[PDB]
């Protein structure tokens, strides 16, 4: 019945200003706190800071004291939140949260919200460039590999959707460089490599690029 | 302060088993601890709080109680749709979090296709030579890989990616990079890659020279 | 052998529960609530070898308190006239005198408003200060009232000077009162010096943050209460007994000036100003105040064994927490206290005095709620009132390393009533019960 | 303003005057009505008032 929506969000240029917002729903603005937590991928969560509705007290966590900043309006039942000077390394994902508690006490989360993500990058639109793993020389493995693309997704297939048997399609990762990458794989009997050829088609939307390439060339 | 160590990181049953999770504590923290749920690229939701007490709408099926320095959860009989992972929570000094375990799919080892593949000529042009070694179809998931460069053990600059465990088989595949400058890739002459798991006996490595 | 039930009658026990309370009023109170009900004469009677239990953050009449101050508020202001006509667009430069930054609303404003016939307008001006006005977009010289945007503005009626008048609780009949008297007790667990009266003592309902003033004192040495369930506290209240003495002051001379609405209900406002103007202030005894907090953290210290003690100032929010807030009179105050808490401290009378400066704001807000904002009448000549303090209330950062910090907060209502009623517990009378005896009919 | 108006008839793009933010200005908006709560007032037959 209790709804926690967010907004905002989205990519956001290195070392720039960002926001965020939550919109409460019709349980009641004066009788809960509220929490911001975040998930960086891979990684266990950690909390930053807590803001009371009613008279607008925040509270930091012993790390971000100097970056952070809350408050909020009772008349619209709306919190904002202002993050300053963008660290790479504070790309993931954002929540609210309620927070029971009695007169004297705190205890525990009980209704998470939405989820928003935000990611951090210098550069602009740009196509991914593509380089074959080719196998090496009685079944052996070969694959394509996909770098330095932005923004998400891409789209990957095996020879016109001809040779999708088998295929393995490692998700994206972010790099330190700002650019995605990934990479797939797929494995034939040796024999069929002296006898046929592999094509990897990669089209990207934002760019809308498109690329064959071959993989046995070098099957050294 | 408070830090909560959460294992074993995986644990595998079957649809109708019985399952038990287990959660550790630097220092005790009384009766306050909870549980949640956790999905793909859902809302987080409540399971147990206070260790003893379910709340409403929950399944009946969820049980756990503390241990004085340990928490101990249970699902006593597992469905399809629990498969997921869950994560320990505690309250008493400063909130914190722990690193989440997953629920898996029950099977037999299985050893791993180990591959490794050389730079690129048109990669390599570009000055950051850049290498991959593969690892398919294995399981359990619990294992490590290790890169060295004329035998010495190299860290930092590679990476590390897994797949979703293939429902058809139920095993996972896993791979890794490793970048270098050009000029790295020159002082450095032969490159490996090394592999630990359950099903191997021994190491098993791969290795080439440059070209 | 052969026991049979004796059925005694109207035995002393009782049983937890929470019921309805009588409210008194004073013998000469102002003159539903101005001169009734009847004021009695008090009595207290010491027991012995009587035990029980007591619970400060659970207790019943706690809440009670609540309802009752808001509804007298509800019936003191309800009749009183609506300002909703007053609220029009409003033109103001305002520099026609040496002293304007200050305060930024001046005479010679200009608002149209109705006159004392209903179908014609007429121009008048009054004086505002700042903090209860905002700028609309684009040109700077239009300016609204800060709640008119999202509620109605209530007037207090000119003739109403409501003050704390105290109050004290008679349990209805078939309930009785406990008290405990344990002048070390924490405020949760058990007694040994169990009470019982006819009626609670006096409880003035005071509104304040940062410290409670005007109220009672402590018996003993210094007290600190707090929850229990977890560290992670929401309010820790601090209760003194060595009352420290404070001073308020407001030099500036206020001239009464006021508009007519018809029918029948008139307005006030700030209009002409004499005299040198000069900003609020208080002044404090720093030697009483050092030794205060000396005491105070070497108490504080029994929760915490080791870790350095530190104060900060108070960070964030709307002016009723970020500062002082307390009422003098028919007017309200805001004062920074920011020097009054950088203070630290480590393990192992009016010489120094100290001043701060505070502000005055006319619209108020009832500290929870929104769409009830209250209108103060500006008060003529200048005012000044001695007070004096009773405790604290400090919430607490995230400990971090070899340290730990406090700092003042206390903005919800709740908490500054938690602090007169921890005494008293509510309970019902069980007047029948069963034994075994051996007496016989002998018809 | 529609493929067909006289199945509701009350349209977005009826216009009518009323108080804005502040009592002394006025602003113009629009909605929509079912004409089951529509009536026609006499003469002019583009001015109309709540049933």
């Amino acid at each position: 019945q209790v709804r926690l929506a967010q907004y905002g969000g989205g990519v956001k240029r290195l070392g720039a200003t960002m926001t965020l917002s939550c919109v409460a729903s019709g349980y009641t603005f004066n009788d809960y706190y509220i929490h911001w937590v975040r998930q960086a991928p891979g990684q266990g969560f950690e909390l930053l800071g807590y803001i009371d509705p009613a008279n607008g007290r925040p509270d930091y966590a012993g790390a971000l004291r100097e970056r952070l900043s809350f408050y909020r309006d009772k008349s619209m039942e709306t919190l904002y939140m202002d993050l300053r000077s963008l660290r790479y390394d504070d790309t993931a994902m954002y929540y609210c949260v309620r927070n029971v508690g009695t007169a004297g006490s705190l205890l525990h989360y009980d209704h998470w919200g939405s989820g928003s993500p935000v990611i951090v990058s210098s550069a602009s639109t740009k196509g991914p460039s593509v380089f074959p793993l080719a196998p090496s020389s009685g079944t052996a493995a070969l694959g394509c590999l996909v770098k330095d693309y932005f923004p998400e997704p891409v789209t990957v297939s095996w020879n016109s959707g001809a040779l999708t048997s088998g295929v393995h399609t490692f998700p994206a990762v972010l790099q330190s460089s700002g650019l995605y990458s990934l990479s797939s794989v797929v494995t034939v009997p040796s024999s069929s490599l002296g006898t046929q050829t592999y094509i990897c088609n990669v089209n990207h939307k934002p760019s809308n690029t498109k690329v064959d390439k071959r993989v046995e060339p070098k099957s050294c | 302060e408070i830090v909560l160590t959460q294992s074993p990181a995986t644990l595998s049953a079957s649809p109708g088993e019985r399952v038990t999770l287990t959660c550790r504590a630097s220092r005790s923290v009384r009766n306050n601890v909870a549980w949640y749920q956790h999905k793909g690229g859902q809302s987080p939701r409540l399971l147990i709080y206070d260790a003893s007490t379910r709340a409403a709408g929950v399944p009946a099926r969820f049980s756990g109680s503390a241990s004085g320095t340990e928490f101990t959860l249970a699902i006593s009989n597992l469905e399809s749709e629990d498969f997921t992972v869950y994560f320990c929570l505690q309250y008493n000094n400063w909130w914190t979090f722990g690193q989440g375990t997953r629920v898996d799919i029950k099977r037999t080892v299985a050893a791993p296709s180990v591959f490794i593949f050389p730079p690129s000529d048109e990669q390599l042009k570009s000055g950051t030579a850049s290498v991959v070694c593969l690892l398919n179809n294995f399981y359990p998931r619990e294992a490590k890989v290790q890169w060295k460069v004329d035998n010495a053990l190299q860290s930092g600059n590679s990476q590390e990616s897994v797949t979703e465990q293939d429902s058809k088989d139920s095993t996972y595949s896993l791979s890794s990079t490793l970048t270098l400058s050009k000029a790295d890739y020159e002082k450095h002459k032969v490159y490996a890659c090394e592999v630990t798991h359950q099903g191997l006996s021994s190491p098993v490595t791969k290795s080439f020279n440059r070209g | 052998e052969n026991l049979w039930v004796t059925v005694y009658y109207g035995v002393p026990v009782w049983k937890e529960a929470k019921t309805t309370l009588f409210c008194a009023s004073d013998a000469k109170a102002y003159e539903t609530h101005a001169c009734v009900p009847t004021d009695p004469n008090p009595q207290e009677m010491v027991l012995k070898n009587v035990t029980e239990n007591f619970n400060m953050w659970k207790n019943d009449m706690v809440d009670q308190m609540h309802e009752d101050v808001i509804s007298l508020w509800d019936q003191s202001l309800k009749p009183c006239v609506k300002l909703t006509p007053l609220c029009v667009t409003l033109n103001c430069t305002n520099a026609t005198a040496s002293n304007s930054s200050i305060i930024e609303g001046m005479k010679n404003c200009s608002f149209n408003i109705t006159t004392e016939l209903r179908d014609k307008r007429e121009k008048k001006n009054a004086l505002f200060y700042k903090l209860d006005i905002v700028q609309l977009d684009g040109n700077s010289s239009q300016y609204r009232l800060i709640n008119c945007n999202t509620s109605v503005i209530t007037q207090a009626c000119p003739k109403v000077s409501f003050d704390p008048i105290p109050i004290h609780y008679c349990a209805p009949a078939g309930y009785a009162i406990l008290k405990c008297n344990n002048k070390t007790f924490t405020g949760t667990g058990p007694c040994n010096n169990v009470s019982t009266v006819q009626c609670t003592h006096g409880i003035k309902p005071v509104v304040s943050t940062q410290l409670l003033l005007n109220g009672s004192l402590a018996e003993g040495e210094i007290i600190i209460r707090s929850e229990n369930i977890t560290k992670n506290v929401k309010t820790i209240i601090v209760h003194l007994n060595e009352s420290v003495k404070i001073e308020c002051t407001r030099p500036n001379n206020k001239t009464r000036t006021s508009i007519r609405i018809g029918p029948g209900q008139w307005f006030y406002a700030t209009g002409q100003v004499i005299g040198d103007i000069r900003e609020a202030y208080c002044n404090i005894n720093e030697s009483k105040w050092n030794e205060t907090l000396q005491r105070v953290s070497k108490k504080l210290k029994e929760y915490f064994p080791h870790k350095n003690i530190t104060f900060q100032p108070s960070s964030g929010g709307d002016l009723e927490i970020t500062t002082h807030s307390f009422n003098c009179g028919g007017e309200f105050f805001y004062c920074n206290t920011s020097s009054l808490f950088n203070r630290t401290y480590m393990a192992n009378n009016s010489t120094r005095t100290i001043t701060i400066h505070c502000r005055i704001k006319q619209i108020i807000n009832m500290w929870q709620e929104v769409g009830r904002a209250m209108y103060a009448p500006p008060i003529a000549g200048n005012i000044t009132c001695i007070s004096n303090i009773t405790g604290l209330l400090l919430t607490r950062d995230y400990g971090k390393n070899n340290t730990e910090t406090f700092r003042p907060g206390g903005g919800n209502m709740k908490d500054n009533w938690r602090s007169e009623l921890y005494k008293y517990k509510v309970v019902k009378i069980e007047p029948l019960g069963v034994a075994p005896t051996r007496c016989k009919r002998r018809v």
